[PDB]
């Protein structure tokens, strides 16, 4: 009962971000590719129209 | 110098073909042909092109041609 009691405000955001951050999916795909080595093919396939 | 290779099967499906092996000899056709003029550079074909610039230095050296100085104005 002796003390002087005053009110003061805070407030607290509590932002909830990072959900998601799934990484979806992940994709490679392989390559057949061409240098100036090359060589003997064998045989061949599709190659025009 | 009428020495050059034309690389191998030129046409279409078939198995004939150069083995990729063909660069070596495209490789060798800029090898002579650049040996051809091995420094050189002629301006004659081009020579008067260049110099047009103002004061040029016009650094045409070790090998090469340039220069007009056209419409001079130049003191090339």
């Amino acid at each position: 009962v002796g003390f002087g009691f005053i009110a003061i405000t805070l407030l607290t955001m509590f932002i909830n971000v990072g959900l998601t951050l799934k990484h979806t999916e992940t994709i490679i795909n392989k390559y057949k590719n061409y240098k100036w080595d090359s060589g003997l093919p064998t045989e061949y396939a599709d190659r025009i129209a | 110098m009428k020495q050059n290779i034309n690389i191998g099967n030129v046409v279409d499906d078939g198995t004939g073909d150069y083995l990729r092996k063909g660069g070596i000899k495209i490789n060798e056709n800029f090898d002579e042909l650049y040996y051809e003029l091995g420094d050189g550079d002629v301006p004659y074909s081009a020579g008067a092109w260049k110099t047009y610039n103002a004061s040029s230095g016009q650094t045409l050296t070790a090998e090469w041609g340039k220069s007009y100085a056209i419409n001079t104005s130049s003191g090339r």
